[PDB]
């Protein structure tokens, strides 16, 4: 299946504050008005210019992603995973199953069977964005949860997505995948081109109305 | 161009004298922004009052007569129009006469008209009836004063709910005067905007070109940034005496319409208001000035058939002062204006020749 | 000051804009993170084995207390140049990320590790970008890098060659040892950076300021915006730094313009006198350093205000006129005009019963002197 | 300016709003030629014969 | 290298730009006051005795 | 070397001169609105009753 984002996928383009300033930026974004595919509950898909990502549940099927070139070994790779306690980042060279995914007894995890040469760890309804974009050996990652008064379809409205993490991986990305909690006992993926949009800042200086200015004339 | 920094600021000063013409030509063009007020507004040497029991024949002026309880002294028509329409290096300099002042000017050229008519904008003001006035300005468009006496309270009444439409329309139009506010912000902030901008070089901070960058190198950096400041200041300065050559034949023209069509009753055709121009009311506005023209428009015409002369006793008689009609069977006199039919008599036509050389000649 | 602005001994009645007025900041704090960890470069700059030239090595410098003075000043070096940033500046400076890349070149080939060149070297093995902001640094090491029978095991692309290198080499064919040191700022919220020295902080001073890169002057007041945990500070439309958050308390901080504005001199003539009053243009009378008096306009000194109205001398503004009368300079309201009723009723009229001829004069400019220059002589 | 090239017009683009200005400056003049022309001729209001 | 004659080039096309619009800002000036005599001509001597 | 040094004197007198030019072309159009009214005021006011 494929979808109709309405206006989604708008991230803070950096620090800085800011009020009522209808400013006018250069960046990756989320055409308004895309065509986003539709999955069910998965394959490999592309990268090759950031992702937006949406997820709706509220139990957690969705645990994290893996990143990458090749997706195993003889290249290095990231892998963001989450079981019941919290995320773990890591960075090493993987071995990684062809259909990842991690059970739920729950006992989990038939994920990868490698962990070599790591060179970066961490430890510690609903719907569920993420940004994710890679520039100058940085890993950056944008994310916003809001709460659908539906289950599992992509509602509308406005919502502008908040960074979350910076990585210094160096890491080269052209392909990416997900993980998901099986059953023992809906998400959806767009992709970033380089537009101009006009933000419309609060007096707070959160951004709360927008302007995809390669739209239509009237934008 | 600096922002307080010795370095660019010494840098600077082997540009010679550009940044003191420039000053001079600002301080030139805020000169003669109180010289364009002056000349439209101080055409009065008293401050006139209007008496406080106020029978003008039926007029009513209290719309656009001063009301105190109003702020600054303002009239009814003059606050519908003030309602409708901290940097670096940048001042804005205040107005020598306050808008207090100016409302001042207006009511006082206001209730010199009321008063007297056109005397006080010649001599001492000599005070008149207020209808007699109204006959005055009558006979200087060519009809005749018992037309203004015989419907006295129709136009009278016809002046109030005309007076009473310019409030609706206006409290329901200023674009002139918003054009030239928006006009100057436009150019302030584009002024701003380019502090922000390299011209070719590695910030447009001096922060970061002398925090991050020796004494000796420097210099090659920040000439880049002066370069480009001096040119778009040069710009302002420019485009605003190109802008104020414009403001200046408007106000020109404003301090000739109130000579011309407050102070005196106008022939001209068009220049004050569209018909036969009788008055006109001075109001100020927040950078500007609206005038209030009373002009007598004919209406429902009839036709009639004319000639140029009438024959009788081989005579040739001419009207003195009309024009020859006739109703269909008779002839008679009117004035040109307006429909009011006499006896044609040796006291109303004159007589020059026999009657075979015009062409037209009726007999009567 | 009047006269010199003029350039003459006279100055006749006005109102001269003469300079700008400006207050002077006391104090220079210096908000810097704690101070933990001198950076131990002690391991790129004192390794055992370097890496080639075809394959150099990437090492990320990461938050810490970088001191470039014990490299600057070492003097073992050969070649130590900066691009972005003169060198004695780097102790005083902070970035998002260092980034220290190092191999082995020839002698004479480190003159390619710059921007812009050519060569074997620059060309395809390693390319420094046109507008580079770090330092390259560099040193000879015969004795370490080079065996007799010749080291082939430093390789570089011209596809793989080696040097062979010995130590009966003339120089500029002895191996250097090369660390590219690359200053680079994202768009984090700060990182590592010279340790000065750190100070207090105080508010409501105009002030010499540095939050930890960030070089100003102003008063610093406490904020009540709504800053965001990525949002430190914000700038104002026109692009100006307006707020900051301080480093060590994290708290948002505005910074405001110290006073400043223009001051005019207004003269009765030296012709007349030589007594003068000053106006700081729209200043608040009570931060400008008798007669002190507040206008619309700014602040007056050295004229008394009166209550009486007279017609406009010398103009002022907002309706504030000033005149040398009352031996002294002084201020007031100037008059529009003597009042006058007009003894208007419905039957009376005046008439008048005499003239007077009158004559007068106007004056009006029709040309101008015409004046050539020839271009190419000027 | 530039003109094609695109070597040109990144550099150009560090001048800031020098060109917005001319533009804006240049359709007002040609706003303004109209207007002088209605002002001259359009002095009527019906099409008399 | 480019870089730098490119400049040159750019600084001199945008001064010979400045200096057409100028001097078209001020040759209309000069056309509207004549309009501005024209229509007052048409007000006067055509809808009217002057 | 001398070219380097002469190119900077050749750009800053060809801007005193452009700015001289100018501000003397928006001051002549002053002196002609001048002259227009005392053409009008001779002809309305020596060669007439007003
Ligand atoms: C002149 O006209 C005004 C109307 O604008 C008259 O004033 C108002 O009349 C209405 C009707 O009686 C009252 O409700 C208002 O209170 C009046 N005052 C206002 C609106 O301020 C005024 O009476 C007229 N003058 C004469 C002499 O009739
Ligand atoms: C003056 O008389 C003329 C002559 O009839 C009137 O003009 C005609 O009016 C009729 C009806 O409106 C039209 O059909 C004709 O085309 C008109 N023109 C002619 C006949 O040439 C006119 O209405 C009269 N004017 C007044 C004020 O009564
Ligand atoms: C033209 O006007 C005259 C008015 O003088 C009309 O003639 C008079 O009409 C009244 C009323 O019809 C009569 O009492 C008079 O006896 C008439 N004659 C005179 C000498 O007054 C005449 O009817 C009008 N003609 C038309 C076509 O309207
Ligand atoms: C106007 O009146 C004169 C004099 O009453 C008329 O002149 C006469 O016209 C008749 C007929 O053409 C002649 O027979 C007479 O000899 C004329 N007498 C004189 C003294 O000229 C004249 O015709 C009248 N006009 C009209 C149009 O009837
Ligand atoms: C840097 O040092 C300062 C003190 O010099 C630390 O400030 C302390 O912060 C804790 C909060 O956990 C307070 O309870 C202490 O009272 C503070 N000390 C003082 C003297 O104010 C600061 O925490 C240090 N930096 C870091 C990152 O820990
Ligand atoms: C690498 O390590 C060596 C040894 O610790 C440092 O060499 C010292 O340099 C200083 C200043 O030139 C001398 O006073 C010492 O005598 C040297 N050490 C010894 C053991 O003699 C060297 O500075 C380090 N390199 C860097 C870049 O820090
Ligand atoms: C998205 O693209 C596919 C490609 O074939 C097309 O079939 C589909 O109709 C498109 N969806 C929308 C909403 O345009
Ligand atoms: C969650 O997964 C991470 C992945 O390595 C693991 O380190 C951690 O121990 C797991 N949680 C528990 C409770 O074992
Ligand atoms: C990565 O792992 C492989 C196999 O474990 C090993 O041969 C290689 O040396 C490792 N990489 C590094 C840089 O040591
Ligand atoms: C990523 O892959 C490209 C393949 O074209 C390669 O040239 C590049 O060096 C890789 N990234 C890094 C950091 O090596
Ligand atoms: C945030 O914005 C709202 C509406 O714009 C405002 O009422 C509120 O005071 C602001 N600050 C908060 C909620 O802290
Ligand atoms: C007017 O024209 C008519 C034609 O219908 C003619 O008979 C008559 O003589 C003319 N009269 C005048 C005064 O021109
Ligand atoms: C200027 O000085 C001369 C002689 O000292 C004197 O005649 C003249 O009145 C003075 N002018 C004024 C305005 O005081
Ligand atoms: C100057 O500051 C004082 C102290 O706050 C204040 O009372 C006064 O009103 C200020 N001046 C003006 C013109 O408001
Ligand atoms: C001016 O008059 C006011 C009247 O309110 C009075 O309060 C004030 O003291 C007077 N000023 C002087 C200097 O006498």
């Amino acid at each position: 299946a494929y979808t109709n984002s309405f206006t989604r996928g708008v991230y803070y383009p950096d620090k800085v504050f800011r009020s009522s300033v209808l400013h006018s930026t250069q960046d990756l974004f989320l055409p308004f008005f895309s065509n986003v595919t539709w999955f069910h509950a998965n394959p490999v898909l592309p990268f090759n210019d950031g992702v937006y990502f949406a997820s709706t549940e509220k139990s957690n099927i969705i645990r994290g992603w893996i990143f990458g070139t090749t997706l195993d070994s003889k290249t290095q790779s990231l892998l963001i995973v989450n079981n019941a306690t919290n995320v773990v980042i890591k960075v090493c060279e993987f071995q990684f199953c062809n259909d990842p995914f991690l059970g739920v007894m729950e006992s989990e995890f038939r994920v990868y069977s490698s962990a070599n040469n790591c060179t970066f760890e961490y430890v510690s309804k609903n719907l569920r964005e993420f940004v994710f974009k890679n520039i100058d050996g940085y890993f950056k990652i944008y994310s916003k949860h809001t709460p659908i008064n539906l289950v599992r379809d992509l509602p509308q409205g406005f919502s502008a997505l908040e960074p979350l993490v910076d990585l210094p991986i160096g890491i080269n990305i052209t392909r990416f995948q997900t993980l998901l909690a099986l059953h023992r006992s809906a998400y959806y993926v767009g992709y970033l081109q380089p537009r101009t949009f006009l933000l419309k800042y609060n007096e707070n200086g959160t951004i709360t109305d927008a302007v995809d200015c390669a739209l239509d004339p009237l934008s | 161009i600096c922002g307080d920094s010795t370095e660019c600021s010494n840098l600077l000063l082997q540009y010679g004298s550009f940044c003191t013409q420039l000053n001079r030509a600002l301080t030139g063009i805020a000169v003669e922004q109180d010289k364009n007020t002056q000349e439209v507004f101080a055409q009065v040497k008293q401050i006139y009052k209007t008496p406080p029991i106020k029978d003008f024949g039926g007029f009513n002026f209290s719309q656009i007569l001063p009301d105190p309880s109003k702020p600054s002294k303002r009239s009814f028509i003059e606050d519908l129009l003030f309602n409708k329409v901290k940097f670096n290096g940048l001042t804005v300099l205040p107005p020598l006469l306050t808008d207090e002042m100016i409302a001042q000017y207006t009511s006082a050229l206001l209730a010199g008209t009321i008063t007297s008519g056109w005397t006080f904008g010649a001599g001492a003001a000599l005070q008149i009836p207020f209808a007699m006035q109204m006959a005055y300005r009558f006979n200087g468009i060519g009809v005749t004063q018992n037309v203004l006496y015989e419907n006295q309270k129709l136009i009278a009444n016809q002046f109030n709910s005309a007076i009473g439409k310019i409030q609706d329309s206006l409290s329901s139009a200023l674009g002139k005067l918003q054009d030239v506010v928006n006009q100057n912000a436009q150019a302030l902030n584009t002024l701003v905007k380019q502090l922000s901008s390299n011209f070719g070089a590695i910030s447009s901070v001096l922060n970061d070109i002398l925090s991050r960058l020796d004494p000796p190198e420097a210099e090659v950096q920040i000439d880049r940034l002066i370069t480009g400041r001096l040119q778009s200041l040069q710009t302002y300065v420019t485009q605003q005496l190109i802008r104020a050559a414009e403001i200046r034949a408007s106000a020109n023209l404003a301090a000739t319409k109130m000579s011309e069509c407050v102070l005196g009753q106008s022939k001209r055709v068009d220049f004050c208001g569209k018909g036969y121009h009788l008055m006109s009311f001075p109001q100020s506005a927040p950078h500007g000035v609206v005038f209030l023209h009373v002009t007598y428009v004919p209406a429902q015409e009839k036709n009639f058939t004319t000639a140029p002369a009438i024959c009788h006793d081989g005579k040739a008689h001419f009207p003195r002062e009309g024009v020859f009609v006739s109703n269909g069977t008779h002839w008679f006199v009117t004035q040109r204006n307006f429909y009011e039919p006499q006896i044609i008599t040796t006291d109303n036509t004159f007589v020059s020749g026999n009657c075979d050389v015009v062409i037209g000649i009726v007999n009567n | 000051e009047t006269k010199c602005t003029l350039k003459s001994f006279t100055v006749e009645k006005g109102i001269y804009q003469t300079s700008n007025f400006r207050v002077q900041p006391t104090e220079s704090i210096v908000r810097f993170p704690n101070i933990t960890n001198l950076c131990p470069f002690g391991e790129v700059f004192n390794a055992t084995r370097f890496a080639s030239v075809y394959a150099w090595n990437r090492k990320r410098i990461s938050n810490c207390v970088a001191d470039y003075s014990v490299l600057y000043n070492s003097a073992s070096f050969s070649t130590f140049k900066c691009y972005g940033v003169s060198p004695t500046k780097l102790n005083d400076l902070c970035f998002t990320n260092v980034y220290a890349d190092s191999f082995v070149i020839r002698g004479d080939e480190v003159r390619q590790i710059a921007p812009g060149q050519t060569g074997k070297i620059a060309d395809y093995n390693y390319k420094l970008p046109d507008d580079f902001t770090g330092c390259v640094i560099a040193w000879n090491s015969n004795n370490l890098d080079s065996k007799v029978g010749g080291n082939y095991n430093y390789l570089y692309r011209l596809p793989l060659q080696s040097y062979g290198f010995q130590p009966t080499n003339g120089v500029g064919y002895q191996p250097y040892r090369v660390v590219v040191l690359s200053f680079e700022l994202l768009h984090a919220p700060a990182t590592v950076c010279g340790p000065k020295k750190s100070t207090n902080l105080v508010k409501n001073k105009c002030v010499n300021f540095n939050f930890n890169g960030l070089t100003g002057t102003g008063v610093l007041t406490e904020s009540n915006k709504k800053f965001l945990p990525f949002q430190q500070f914000g700038r104002d439309i026109a692009d100006t730094t307006d707020a900051v958050r301080d480093p060590q308390t994290l708290e948002i901080l505005d910074i405001t313009p110290c006073s400043f504005g223009g001051v005019s001199v207004i003269t009765p003539g030296t012709n007349t006198s030589n007594q003068v009053a000053v106006l700081y243009q729209d200043v608040n009378c009570t931060e400008v350093p008798s007669n002190v008096f507040q206008t619309r306009a700014g602040c007056l000194i050295g004229a008394e205000h009166v209550n009486n109205s007279y017609e406009c001398d010398i103009p002022i503004g907002a309706g504030i006129c000033a005149s040398y009368q009352t031996q002294s300079i002084i201020a007031y309201t100037m008059s529009l005009g003597a009042e006058n009723s007009v003894a208007y009723s419905n039957n009376s009229i005046a008439i008048p019963t005499n003239f007077t001829i009158s004559v007068t004069t106007e004056i009006l400019p029709v040309s101008m002197t015409k004046t050539s220059v020839d271009c190419t002589m000027y």
